[PDB]
């Protein structure tokens, strides 16, 4: 949370529908912080949603 | 003015691990990069890695990044080499050195500006 | 092996000029001015002589200078001296936030 | 004229110069809301960058509708910034001051 002291961007990962309709895979993609919002006030602040 | 102390030589068997240290002196440990180059005895030089000591960041080489887990700590004012799965080829003298000036608004790690270099110490393996 | 190629050795009598050449590719040394030179007299650790093709640190006289052209670069050694019997190493920025060292060449005073 | 349609929120970019002098204008200076545009006599050079050096990943969402995203970051992290030559900025701001005094 602090060892950067410069705008490093988060490293989130999610599930995307692949070319098949009912097959899935785990995939990762970076996003700058203003695009991402936390999903709940719970102590588990490790689940995020796009700002849209 | 500036000098870099390094941990002494040691012996290891193949497949082992080594953790060489590099302690600073004569300059602010933050405001310069820290560097490592490898020299097998009687052979040419080679590059290992970079560290921005103000962070945990590393740029380490493609061939050795899997083999290298170098780190640092500001309290000891020291940057630590680390090696694993150590083969017979790795027998060499490891020189610690100071890189370009670091701050905001640009990245100097590419610059091979090695103003100062350390004692250098030998790892032996066979 | 090194990406960057150097000859084995060169030699000459004192008072004569000598030059050495690096040679890389269009990428790596060919695309940037970030090339540097380092000397290793025997036993001891290497020494810092040139950075950014043609700039000097303190303690390096005007005997030494460098040049770049294409995928190659060079060192200038004007007026060889007796204490010069040492190796010289090339090293330059290889892109991708990585530095590469050449095998260097041995200079021998006659 | 070949109007540049460039979007910008808080300073105009690459616009046309004022030919002879700094000029000031507003629908009704008496009220704050009506923005007091200014059209400068000389340009102020502005430069920006973002030296992180990102890299593009590809992901194959659905039937062949590819989606792009920032992959790994080969390099070292640095701040994204904009630069202006300070003395020129202070000079042009002061001259806008004198023209504001011509209106105030
Ligand atoms: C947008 O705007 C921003 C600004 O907001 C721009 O950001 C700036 O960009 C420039 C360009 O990249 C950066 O310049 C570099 O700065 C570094 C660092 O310099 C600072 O720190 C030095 C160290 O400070 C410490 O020591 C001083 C005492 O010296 C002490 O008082 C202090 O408290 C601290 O403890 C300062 O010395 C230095 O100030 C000096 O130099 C200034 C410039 O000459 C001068 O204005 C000052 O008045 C003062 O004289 C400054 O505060 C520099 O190191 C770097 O210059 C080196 O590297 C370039 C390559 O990038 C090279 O061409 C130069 O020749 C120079 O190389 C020498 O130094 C290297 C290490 O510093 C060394 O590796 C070289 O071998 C060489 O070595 C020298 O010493 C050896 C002995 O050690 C000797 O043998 C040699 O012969 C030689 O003498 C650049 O100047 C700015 O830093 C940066 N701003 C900030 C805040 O970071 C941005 O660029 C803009 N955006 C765009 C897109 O343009
Ligand atoms: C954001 O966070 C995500 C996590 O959600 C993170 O992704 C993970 O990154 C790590 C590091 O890059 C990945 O680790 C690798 O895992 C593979 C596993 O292999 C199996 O699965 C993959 C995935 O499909 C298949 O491609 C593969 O065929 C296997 O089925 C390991 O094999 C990797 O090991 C090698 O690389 C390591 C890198 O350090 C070495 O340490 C290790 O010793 C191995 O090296 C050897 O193999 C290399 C070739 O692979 C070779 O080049 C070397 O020379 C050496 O011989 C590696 O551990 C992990 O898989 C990622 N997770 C997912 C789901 O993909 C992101 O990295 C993070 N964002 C950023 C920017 O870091
Ligand atoms: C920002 O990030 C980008 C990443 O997207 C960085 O761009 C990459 O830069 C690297 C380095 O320039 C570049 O890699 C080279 O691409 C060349 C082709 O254009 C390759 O030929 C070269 O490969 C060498 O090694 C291979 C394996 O050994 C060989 O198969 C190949 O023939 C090359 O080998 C020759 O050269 C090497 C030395 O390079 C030598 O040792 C060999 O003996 C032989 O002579 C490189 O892979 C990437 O292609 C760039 N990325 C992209 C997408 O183009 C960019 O540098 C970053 N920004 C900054 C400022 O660093």
């Amino acid at each position: 949370v602090k060892n950067g002291t410069v705008e490093e961007m988060k490293n989130c990962s999610f599930n995307t529908t692949t070319e098949i309709r009912d097959k899935e895979k785990k995939e990762y993609a970076l996003f700058y912080k203003p695009d991402i919002v936390p999903l709940s006030e719970t102590n588990n602040t490790s689940e995020y949603r796009l700002i849209n | 003015q500036v000098q870099l102390v390094q941990s002494g030589a040691e012996m290891k068997k193949p497949g082992a691990s080594v953790k060489v240290s590099c302690k600073a002196s004569g300059y602010t440990f933050t405001d310069y990069y820290i560097h490592w180059v490898r020299q097998a005895p009687g052979q040419g030089l080679e590059w290992m890695g970079w560290i921005n000591p103000n962070t945990g960041r590393t740029n380490s080489a493609q061939k050795f990044q899997g083999r290298v887990t170098m780190t640092r700590d500001t309290s000891i004012s020291t940057a630590y080499m680390e090696l694993s799965r150590l083969t017979s080829d790795d027998t060499a003298v490891y020189y610690c050195a100071t890189g370009g000036w670091i701050g905001l608004y640009y990245d100097s790690s590419g610059y091979p500006n090695f103003d100062y270099w350390g004692q250098g110490t030998l790892v032996t393996v066979s | 092996q090194s990406a960057l190629t150097q000859p084995a050795s060169v030699s000459g009598s004192p008072g004569q000029s000598i030059t050495i050449s690096c040679t890389g590719t269009s990428y790596d040394v060919g695309s940037y001015n970030l090339v540097s030179w380092y000397q290793q007299h025997p036993g001891k650790a290497p020494k810092y002589m040139i950075y950014e093709v043609n700039k000097r640190p303190s303690g390096v006289s005007n005997r030494f200078s460098g040049s770049k052209s294409g995928n190659t670069a060079s060192l200038t050694i004007s007026g060889l001296q007796a204490e010069d019997e040492a190796d010289y190493y090339c090293c330059s920025y290889a892109g991708s936030s990585t530095v590469v060292f050449g095998g260097g060449t041995k200079l021998t005073v006659l | 004229h070949g109007i540049r349609p460039v979007v910008s929120t808080q300073l105009l970019l690459n616009g046309s110069l004022a030919e002879k002098e700094i000029v000031i204008r507003s629908e009704n200076l008496t009220n704050n809301a009506k923005i007091i545009i200014v059209h400068l006599h000389t340009p102020v050079e502005i430069v920006c960058t973002r030296p992180n050096n990102n890299t593009r990943k590809s992901v194959r969402i659905g039937p062949g509708q590819t989606f792009y995203a920032t992959g790994d970051i080969i390099g070292d992290i640095k701040q994204a910034h904009c630069n202006i030559s300070e003395e020129k900025w202070n000079d042009t701001l002061q001259k806008v001051g004198i023209e504001l005094q011509k209106h105030f």
